[PDB]
């Protein structure tokens, strides 16, 4: 019932080369790629109604889409620069100049090196003992630190049910280095709740790494997508 | 070139 | 902007005694130098300059394919603007657009325009944002919305920003004597 997109998150090295997917929406014959930097804005790609090309723009002479039968369109792209590392959106009109609706974006980064590539390590720390004194208001923050590239995605989970009151995660990583970022996040709680001993509170960081396609030099383990997180339990004081 | 007008 | 290149759109329409004339007119800077025209016995996009008659003969084809597209684009907005104003369906009437982009001495984009005119009167513009519309009436924002929902905004902003700038770089250095 809603237009598809895959992958949703791919690293590549620079010079390398993936396709981009996107089936539109049953019966939909005017598909449209947009392309968004990391720096905000939107970039009108291609446009392609029933199989043929319509308007072009922006779009590289790397860059080669075409539809298929099933109206379901692919996006080859060849000769990977760091440039290109941005978002890809996918909308599917009905017909041209009808609503458009848009897919969930496929997130590509390239990479100069594959080997920089390093999942996160995460912790979090409980409230200082003095503000929830003075406030009665506690504040978890979290840590993840020591990531490349910026493909994560933070969550709070408290009695193992994700939470979006009360938090306030960073609104972009902070890249500490060349080829290691860090993002930090904090949950609110009242005394109350965190001074309860059975309330259990996590901070779970997404990452997504390298494909399991991707081959890997040995002698370290391979940064495949994974969850890590950490957790800790209420304190009474 | 010129632009591909659509429809409004 | 000291180099401009506009397109000027315009689609008389006679309700009886035929179909609307449709012809299509572009200036490198000031000077004329390709025209369409629906009321040619064979019509085809024609240059209007010397460095323009020795241009791609695929070229001609690519952009007489595009005009007969937008003539038949226009041919529906015509009796679409008859339902949006609620207008007599035997009253003739003309559809004006100027799109074109001008550019400074560093080759990058100065301004880029698109505006819409029904009947001598503005119907809707591209802001200077070149993400947001500017209606004129009731019946602009009805077609405000449209381009909206469809992204029309985003489209062509790339056309002015990217394929314009290119062209007209391309066409400066056909109209330089050889």
């Amino acid at each position: 019932s809603g237009v598809v997109q895959s992958p949703r998150h791919i690293i590549k090295e620079k010079g390398g080369r993936s396709v981009l997917t996107c089936i539109p929406i049953s019966g939909h014959s005017n598909v449209v790629w947009y392309q968004q930097t990391l720096g905000k804005e939107l970039k009108f790609l291609i446009q392609h109604y029933e199989k043929v090309e319509r308007d072009k723009g922006f779009l590289p002479c790397r860059f080669s889409v075409q539809q298929f039968d099933d109206y379901h369109s692919e996006m080859n792209m060849s000769a990977l620069e760091l440039e290109d590392s941005a978002m890809y959106f996918c909308a599917s009109s009905l017909r041209w100049g009808d609503e458009q609706y848009f897919g969930p974006g496929t997130r590509l980064t390239v990479v100069e090196d594959l080997r920089n590539v390093t999942p996160p390590k995460v912790s979090l720390r409980e409230p200082s003992k003095a503000e929830i004194a003075n406030k009665q208001k506690a504040t978890l923050q979290c840590q993840a630190r020591g990531f490349f590239p910026d493909h994560v995605e933070l969550s709070w989970w408290v009695n193992g049910k994700e939470v979006h009151s009360g938090v306030s995660t960073d609104p972009q990583a902070y890249k500490e280095s060349n080829y290691s970022y860090s993002l930090s996040s904090r949950l609110r709680v009242s005394a109350t709740f965190w001074h309860n001993p059975r309330n259990h509170f996590r901070c779970q960081v997404q990452f997504h790494g390298l494909s399991e396609e991707d081959k890997w030099p040995e002698g370290s383990p391979k940064p495949v997508t994974q969850n890590i997180s950490a957790e800790a339990w209420g304190r009474a004081d | 070139r010129g632009y591909v007008y659509q429809g409004l | 902007g000291p180099h401009s290149l506009r397109y000027f759109v315009t689609a008389v329409s006679r309700p009886g005694l035929g179909e609307p004339r449709y012809m299509e007119v572009g200036y490198v800077d000031d000077t004329e130098f390709v025209r369409f025209d629906s009321d040619a016995e064979n019509p085809r996009y024609e240059p209007r300059a010397r460095w323009m008659e020795q241009e791609c003969p695929e070229y001609w084809e690519r952009e007489t394919q595009k005009a007969k597209g937008n003539e038949q684009s226009f041919r529906v907005d015509l009796r679409t603007l008859l339902g949006y104003y609620n207008q007599s369906k035997g009253g003739s009437h003309t559809i004006q657009v100027i799109s074109g982009c001008e550019v400074g001495s560093d080759g990058r984009l100065l301004r880029g325009y698109q505006q819409y005119a029904y009947d001598g009167q503005d119907y809707i513009a591209l802001n200077e944002d070149l993400k947001t519309w500017t209606a004129a009436d009731m019946a602009a924002l009805i077609t405000k919305h449209k381009w909206e929902q469809a992204g029309e905004a985003e489209r062509l902003r790339a056309y002015l920003e990217g394929t314009c700038v290119e062209w007209l770089r391309r066409y400066l250095k056909n109209g330089n004597a050889t």
